[PDB]
């Protein structure tokens, strides 16, 4: 049916401001919250336009998908902080819900091209709920450090984009497609996320550390951490492809590996070296997780991932946490080992059921999801131009 | 050692020293591991002189590497017209397919090659042999914006 | 030789990992870590970081089938330029502290390459161009470490000299290069790159000056001359060009024109008037050089050293007002220029090596010579 | 003719200097980052917005930098003036603010225009809309003493019916059926999607920035953000639905998702609460995706008023409900100032959009500025130099 997409964003719309109306009552943080603003519409977006005829769907649906989950995130994270009370909204409130939005379009990454707008508001409400309990099952249950969030966003959007993705498995895709693949001008916008996300990745990690000794550690090792992560992505790129050519889809993601791994360890005395040394790592396992994983992943494991983010969001996550348990051993923290752990193993563990759950649901025949032979193509849901 | 001091010339263009080595016994078919034999690597450095001398000692002119690239094919890579002038004067097939399916007008399509392809096209070659992608000169030089190759082969048709 | 261009599968890597052991290294031998206006700090040097990967990576995307390496090759660059910048400016201004004033200054002398590499850009591969970061930023230390010396002033503040130092550094990097276009696409996300460096440099003319109503002032001379010099260049365009339509090449240099004027004077102009009269001067100073210096390899590189020199010799004339002074000031203007050639000679001496496996000069300007494209045929 | 172009722009540049330093000298800083958002906003939002066109892009972005770097100088000096009353004024962030309010107002205008005027006629249209929109907000803040701090009537409507009378008095007869040169392309919408994402996150600076520091500037930009959000819901909605086959359109997508934040300008810094501003977003959203499916092609070919840009359904149908909504907002009890002087707000911004739009367009219909023919609409190639490869 044509009109089950307006019927649910219009639906949702009004569920979202009688519960803004229920919950919801009323500046040195803006510029960085202007910051991970940026990184989530530009960054993500316009990252996700490599592919030839998918660019619409790709900046439009992200635009929709975060527009729908900052609102739910809103209401979501501040019930929970609130335990059923009514909340008042800061600026903080404002950045947790674009972080909320960010982990939705990390497994947005995982499914893009093979699923339609109205799987995505589905899967916007429903991982924003697995999200902000499980956010919140970390911060004040494990009370874990996860400042910049490589377990609670960038682990779980992947996981939980890996899990829907595999139940929403098409066994026509598993060779490839014909619509997915990059071209030359698409590569090049792509670029334009790439080169935002990398540049304001140290407002992300250190939007809300605490003020202080800790934003300004989240701030220099996300930086060094990254600038160490572009060059050995770029150096991998070329030892893994023949006679040393750059890959466009390394280059794109993986030299962003390095802000997803520090994000643990980012308000940690781990010292400029160390977060080189991360960064360094998250570039060189990105690299190899695209080369080797992925076609790994979609013909042996039958899970299809558009645009790598196991590579990008979940192997550097894992490797984030894994940091900050190694820097909770050797006395850059004062939170406990075991809470680490538990946080990364929660954060993958509901990652996964919450992704199972909500692509049993986005398998129902009733969303409209394009054809095997329509897939990655925007005509499908959009008027495209004749012209290129 | 002698094959190999024999293929070092030959990459390297020293054509006394290759020839002394066949005149002391160096077969002239020996390949290296890739194989590509004393005229391909000739082809790839652009040494007319080696390849008019190896093809007058009588050298396989179609034989293969295991990428089933002939020489023609290497000095259409290369873009070394003159070589490539060379070997089709002594008779190279300008149609001749790699293994997987490329032309020698393909590889001068797609490495933006424009004398080299007006050469083979002058030559018989067929702008319409596709490979096993399915792709043409013409398509390799439109994807890639070769726009002199791509103008030359309308042109010629 | 073989147009086919040589495989760098085990060059690059190995010359990349290594650079970036060797940094880790250093950092943590020499580096070392340590409030209300923390997130005001991190701006300014947020916003240079977004005129450095963004302003000036996709200004130079403009070329036809050379925009993915113009954009890659400048993060790459902008990476290993800021870290190797830190360690430099620590070694030759003294254990390193970082700061994120000391990032902000690192990331200055990384623009400084940036800047150079427009004119090298399209011939040039990626260890070349690691080799250009290196000795660029080495180039730039020694010259602040010498001026500082002799004249007595501070290492940091030294490095208002980049504008200059980059133009001509370029110049004699591209000079030596071997001998050798648009698209609309390219065109226009160019203009992206250019309406952000445009947009920022206000913080390219202020992130050293320290007492707040000098920021103050620098800022809003920079913004209206920068105003002036985009009204000037956009309408003199079509002048300056023989089939007298604008170009979208030659505005995408001259809307930085005012900027790169008022750089090193705008905290000592005292009214916005003489800055928007340096910007219309300078916009039509680059009107001038579009229409002349092609007569007598870039140009927009070339109108932009023309621009540092104007800028500089402003700064004299204004200095005097706000002779000995004069010796002294055209004296450290010749040393810089002296430093910046010769140091441009031996980095395109060094460029030339057969080692680097540069392109032939037949495959310029082309994306295919270091990215993987689909349906190529590849190796022999 | 060959040197009317450079020489007015030399001729108004030599003018601005002179009227610099006959007129003006030398918070700023917990101020700036708002200013440069709403900069990015002027230069990158507005200018990549209107790269939809397929052979348009270097006019649009171009023509764009040059309007509001001159609307910029203009409204610094024809704001200080009327604030000073003649007298020397002292330049700080609010200027800079303000002068780029007065240089998006002109843009607003041009999107009306946009492919069937020359930079000649823009800069005539530049130098005249900030005298009649600097007057009208003057009259509106200082007279009717109304609160329009995200400016719903005074930039976005002004701006609006301000393009839409110069359009109409520059109708052209042969492009009311259309024209080929008049649609998109797919790399260009593209950057048009770059523009309206910049508009869209930096729009709260926008309505932010000349708000009283503590609540009414932290409740703008809540406003603002939440608006927006509705917003996008709304217009993608709406663009399903009227759209044949359920299509989604990148005409709504690229400008009705901005009509939230255009609409919840003069509400912004009131107390309506974040689900009023979520209400607002949403017929905002609403109204904007109607009036480019239907108000457009009716004002077009009924009115024989075209719009380029449909600026009509993203800033004057949005513009005027903000500022009714400030009227029930008063009424409501959220807001000071009286209803009267909110609608004599709004009413004074639309005639005096109107009337001004009339009188430059008069001045702009004259063939002395190189206007293109109808053949040659919507083509860079008439002033630009246009690569031959795409
Ligand atoms: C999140 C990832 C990394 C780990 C967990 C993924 C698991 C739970 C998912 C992803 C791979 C999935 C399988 C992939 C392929 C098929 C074949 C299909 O005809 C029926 C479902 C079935 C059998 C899926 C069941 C669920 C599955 C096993
Ligand atoms: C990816 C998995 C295996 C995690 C291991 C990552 C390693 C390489 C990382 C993670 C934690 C890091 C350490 C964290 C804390 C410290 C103490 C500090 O004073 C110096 C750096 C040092 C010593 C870091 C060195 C590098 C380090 C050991």
């Amino acid at each position: 049916m044509r009109f089950t997409f307006p019927l649910m964003a219009i639906v949702l719309e009004i569920a979202m401001i009688v519960l803004f109306g229920l919950f919801v009552e009323y500046f040195e943080l803006y510029p960085l919250f202007q910051d991970v603003h940026v990184m989530i519409f530009v960054g993500f977006g316009f990252l996700m336009t490599f592919l030839k005829k998918y660019g619409f769907s790709s900046v439009g649906i992200n635009l929709l998908v975060a527009a729908l989950g900052l609102q739910w995130g809103t209401i979501v994270q501040g019930i929970l902080q609130s335990q059923g009370q009514k909340f008042n909204i800061g600026i903080k409130n404002m950045i947790n819900a674009d972080f909320s939005a960010a982990t939705v379009l990390i497994s947005f990454g995982a499914v893009l091209g093979k699923t339609s707008p109205t799987q995505m508001l589905i899967m916007t409400i429903l991982e924003i709920v697995f999200f902000a309990h499980n956010e919140y099952l970390v911060s004040e249950i494990f009370k874990a450090s996860d400042i910049g969030a490589s377990m609670t966003i960038h682990a779980f959007g992947a996981y939980f984009g890996l899990a829907v993705a595999g139940i929403l498995y098409r066994s026509g895709l598993r060779k490839g497609h014909e619509n997915e693949e990059s071209a030359y001008y698409s590569d090049l916008f792509a670029m334009i996320g790439t080169l935002f996300l990398w540049m304001f990745w140290p407002s992300f990690n250190s939007a809300i550390a605490e003020p202080g000794d800790k934003q300004c550690r989240a701030i220099v090792n996300t930086y060094f951490s990254l600038a160490a992560c572009v060059l050995t992505a770029f150096a991998f790129s070329s030892l893994v492809e023949h006679r040393g050519k750059l890959n466009m889809v390394h280059i794109q993601n993986a030299t962003l590996a390095g802000g997803v791994a520090v994000g643990t360890c980012a308000d940690m005395a781990i010292h400029p070296f160390g977060s080189m040394i991360i960064g360094s790592i998250a570039g060189m396992v990105s690299v190899l997780g695209y080369k080797f994983l992925t076609p790994l992943f979609t013909t042996k494991l039958r899970i299809h991932d558009t645009c790598g983010v196991h590579n990008l969001h979940g192997l550097p996550g894992v490797v984030g946490g894994l940091a900050g348990i190694v820097a909770v051993a050797m006395g850059a923290s004062n939170t406990s080992m075991a809470m680490q752990a538990a946080a990364l193993g929660s954060s993958i563990g509901t990652a996964v059921v919450g992704g199972l759950m909500t692509g049993l649901i986005l398998k129902l025949p009733l969303w409209g999801q394009p054809s095997d032979q329509n897939c990655y193509d925007d005509s499908v849901y959009w008027k495209v131009p004749k012209t290129r | 050692d002698a094959a190999t001091s024999f293929l070092r010339a030959a990459r390297s263009g020293n054509l006394d020293k290759a020839l002394d080595h066949l005149r002391n016994g160096v077969d002239i078919n020996t390949c290296n591991q890739n194989g590509l034999n004393g005229l391909h690597l000739a082809s790839k450095e652009g040494h007319v002189k080696m390849v008019v001398e190896l093809l007058h000692k009588e050298i396989i002119l179609e034989t293969t590497t295991k990428k089933g690239n002939t020489a023609l094919h290497i000095a259409a890579l290369a873009g070394q017209d003159e070589v490539v002038r060379e070997l089709v004067n002594y008779g190279a097939n300008v149609n001749a397919q790699s293994q997987k399916g490329f032309t020698p007008l393909y590889m001068a399509a797609q490495e933006n090659h424009l004398e080299v392809v007006k050469f083979l096209l002058e030559n018989g070659a067929n702008q319409n042999v596709a490979t096993e992608d399915g792709f043409t000169p013409l398509a390799v030089a439109l994807q890639q914006g070769h726009e002199n190759v791509v103008a030359h082969l309308i042109n010629y048709g | 030789s073989s147009k086919y261009p040589r495989s760098v599968r085990r060059c690059l890597p190995l010359w990349a990992l290594t650079l970036e052991a060797a940094l880790i290294l250093l950092f943590y031998f020499f580096t070392h870590y340590d409030q209300k206006g923390l997130v005001a700090s991190y701006q300014v040097g947020q916003d240079l970081t977004v005129m450095a990967a963004l302003g000036l990576g996709f200004l130079t995307s403009n070329f036809r089938r050379h925009s993915w390496s113009s954009v890659a090759f400048n993060l790459f660059m902008l990476a290993l330029g800021v870290q190797w910048a830190i360690l430099l400016d620590g070694f030759l201004s003294q254990k390193v502290v970082i700061t994120l004033f000391s990032i902000r200054l690192a990331t200055m002398s990384a623009m400084s390459v940036l800047i150079s590499a427009g004119a090298v850009l399209g011939k040039v591969n990626l260890a070349q161009l690691v080799v250009m970061v290196l000795v660029e930023v080495t180039a730039l230390g020694t010259l602040r470490m010498v001026i500082s010396n002799i004249f007595n002033t501070d290492y940091h503040m030294n490095l208002r000299h980049f504008y200059v130092f980059a133009a001509y550094f370029g110049l004699t990097v591209a000079w030596c290069l071997p001998k050798p276009q648009r698209a609309t696409i390219p065109s226009l996300s160019a203009m992206l790159g250019a309406l952000f460096l445009w947009m920022f440099w206000p913080s390219v003319n202020s992130p050293l000056l320290r007492s707040p109503i000098q920021r103050k002032n620098a800022m809003f001379n920079t913004y209206y001359a920068l105003a002036v010099s985009v009204v000037t260049a956009i309408s003199g365009s079509s002048l300056a060009h023989p089939q007298r339509k604008i170009s979208m090449t030659y505005v995408h240099s001259a809307v930085l024109a005012g900027g790169v004027a008022v750089g090193t004077s705008c905290h000592l102009i005292p009214s916005p008037w003489l800055a928007m009269v340096l910007g219309l001067v300078a916009g039509l100073i680059s009107i001038g050089g579009a229409k002349c210096l092609p007569v007598c390899i870039s140009v927009m590189h070339s109108i932009f050293s023309l621009l540092g020199l104007l800028g500089e010799i402003t700064y004299i004339v204004l200095l005097v007002l706000h002779g000995f002074q004069v010796l002294l000031s055209i004296g450290e203007l010749s040393l810089a220029i002296v430093i910046a050639l010769t140091s441009g000679l031996l980095t395109g001496l060094l460029l030339n090596l057969k080692i680097w496996k540069a392109p032939h000069v037949a495959k310029y300007f082309d994306d295919q010579v270091f990215w993987k494209f689909p349906h190529l045929a590849v190796g022999f």
